[PDB]
């Protein structure tokens, strides 16, 4: 399971701003223009326009990820080995061979 | 201590609430549930160790950090839900099943609760339904979220808190804005009515050139405080790694009990047997040749 | 995305993680704060439904499968033969039998 | 909430009064999709509530 | 066990109650006293 962790936004409060090109793990970034985002207080920025937003969100391992998870192999040719018993006449022996 | 922006409140809209649900995780195998939430529990106002209470948020204009006890808090998602343990911005709590959880601060009449969907389902172990783990049966390995609050399962970034603007400190009268910051406490003004102007002030301060409320900005420099990395806060600029707590509640592995079903009645026939068969529950059976083709078959049986 | 593999790293420590979960922005349109953003389901989760009985109760020859390191024990099937060099100090001569 | 019956009591100290009658109260939604709460982020589309 | 007639009996009252319903006693394993089992369903509720 993925753990989609997004950053808390910002905005440049009567600006512009641009894209980045981080390496994050399905690193997803975009540009909103005037927004005049509400927090507690009624306001945050002074422009009406102008007033960009920048979502920003990517992925990362859950914490629980740690016991469930699931491991990709390739297998190749497989070596047979044997734990043998023989006896003769009176001697037994053990042998564990290829 | 931060607010989050809660999608369901007590009444019903979406409001900002201190104990916005942020994480919800269910990967234990008990059905223990573990909750992140913006509050912090185990702590005072200074941030001293004590199991009797917690912090919040105020809700007010000066927003400092407000208390409050264990007993007022509740944790359902259709029935109540019993809780097991709480660590800064986490609980641990086993829950019924429901399609949404919900925790809540009952101060008095004011029942501040905040909801958010997950579908919790019972789920077992083993290959045998039950509700409750059987005194007699089988042991077998499972993992469990540890109920020991100080262990680790990860961890969580936070950083510094950004600016958080408020409108109370600000002020219109005649057509002119001032700023009125709360006493004993600097607070950073910014504006623009023109030029962009930066200041900070520390009294009841006038403004020129400025003729309506919408156009300035004004917040106290709480560098004092942590937050973590939220989708419902306003980034500081310098929005560095400055911190990381620890996920309590580790999932470790341990030994849970599964029931053993009824030992099948086994006719013999010519080439082949029938399995008389007796589950109360869905109970799996699994055949499979030993030859060439496997030809395996699984079901779940209920029933006789 | 919205199948196995949909995350990958060389490790659960590993900082190169690499993903494709469709994962996409809207604009948001609430007066108060938030970023929106949908995306697809976790494809461990679709598989982890759709998994399947496990290799432990569909392998043939009656061959038990085991792990940490990957094997099958107990599997019977084919001959193996076998050319042994039994010592002579163990036989008995015909005279003394 | 959701529910087969619809029942209104009153509780004057120990004296308890409650009449219950049968009202399939299920839970509907306007738009084309399910959704247990009105989500903070989506389209604004016409409904019709009881004025409180 | 578990068909119809899996417990018999002359009346209600009577003493000479005999039953077939295939119950199985399983070794304890908890430290705690008690007696595990195993039964096979009523078959008079399968009937019903």
């Amino acid at each position: 399971r993925f753990h989609t962790v997004i950053p808390s936004p910002q905005v440049k409060c009567c600006g512009s701003l641009e894209c980045k090109a981080s390496s994050k793990a399905d690193y997803t970034c975009r540009v909103f223009g005037g927004v005049y985002p509400f927090m507690w207080g009624g306001a945050q920025c002074f422009c009406d326009s102008e007033n960009t937003q920048l979502s920003e969100a990517y992925v990362e391992f859950a914490p629980d990820c740690t016991i469930d998870h699931a491991v990709a192999l390739k297998v190749h040719t497989a070596a047979l080995k044997v734990g043998l018993r023989i006896v003769y006449g009176n001697t037994t022996a053990h042998l564990d061979t290829f | 201590p931060y607010l989050g922006f809660c999608p369901y409140c007590r009444h019903s809209a979406p409001c900002f609430s201190p104990i916005k649900i942020e994480n919800v995780w269910d990967e234990s195998d008990d059905g223990s549930i573990r909750i992140q939430v913006s509050a912090q529990f185990g702590y005072n106002q200074a941030g001293t160790a004590d199991v009797t209470k917690f912090r919040y948020m105020s809700f007010d204009h000066d927003h400092d950090i407000k208390e409050d006890s264990m007993d007022k808090i509740a944790i359902s998602t259709s029935g109540p839900c019993r809780r097991l343990g709480h660590k800064g911005y986490f609980l641990l709590a086993q829950c019924p099943p429901g399609d949404s959880v919900t925790v809540s601060i009952t101060s008095g009449a004011s029942e501040n609760s905040c909801t958010v969907e997950k579908k919790i389902r019972r789920k077992f172990v083993g290959r045998e339904e039950y509700l409750f783990p059987p005194v007699h049966g089988k042991l077998v390995k499972c993992h469990v979220y540890d109920h020991l609050k100080e262990t680790s399962a990860g961890y969580i970034t936070m950083h510094r808190p950004g600016p958080h603007a408020y409108k109370s400190y600000l002020e219109e009268a005649s057509g002119e804005v001032y700023i009125k910051p709360p006493s004993g406490k600097n607070v950073t003004y910014e504006c623009k009515c023109g030029d962009y102007s930066t200041g900070i002030v520390s009294t009841r301060t006038k403004m020129n050139g400025c003729t309506k409320a919408k156009q300035c900005i004004a917040y106290k420099s709480d560098q004092t405080k942590w937050v973590f990395n939220s989708p419902d806060l306003i980034r500081h600029t310098d929005h560095s790694v400055q911190g990381k707590l620890h996920i309590p509640f580790r999932l470790t592995p341990t030994v849970c009990p599964v029931p053993l079903a009824h030992t099948p009645t086994v006719t013999k026939w010519f080439k082949g047997i029938t399995l008389h068969l007796t589950a109360t529950r869905p109970t799996l059976l699994t055949t499979r040749k030993l030859g060439l083709r496997a030809d395996a078959t699984a079901e779940w049986i209920t029933g006789t | 995305p919205g199948a196995f593999g949909d995350i990958q790293a060389s490790s659960l420590d590993a900082t190169d993680i690499v993903a494709r979960t469709d994962i996409r922005l809207l604009k948001p349109s609430v007066k108060n704060i938030h970023v929106p953003y949908t995306q697809a389901v976790s494809g461990y989760e679709m598989w982890k439904n759709n998994s399947g009985r496990p290799l432990q109760e569909t392998a043939p020859f009656g061959c038990k499968i085991e792990v940490e390191p990957l094997r099958a024990s107990n599997c019977a099937y084919g001959h193996i033969p076998i050319s042994i060099d039994i010592p002579d100090a163990a036989f008995v001569r015909s005279s003394e039998s």
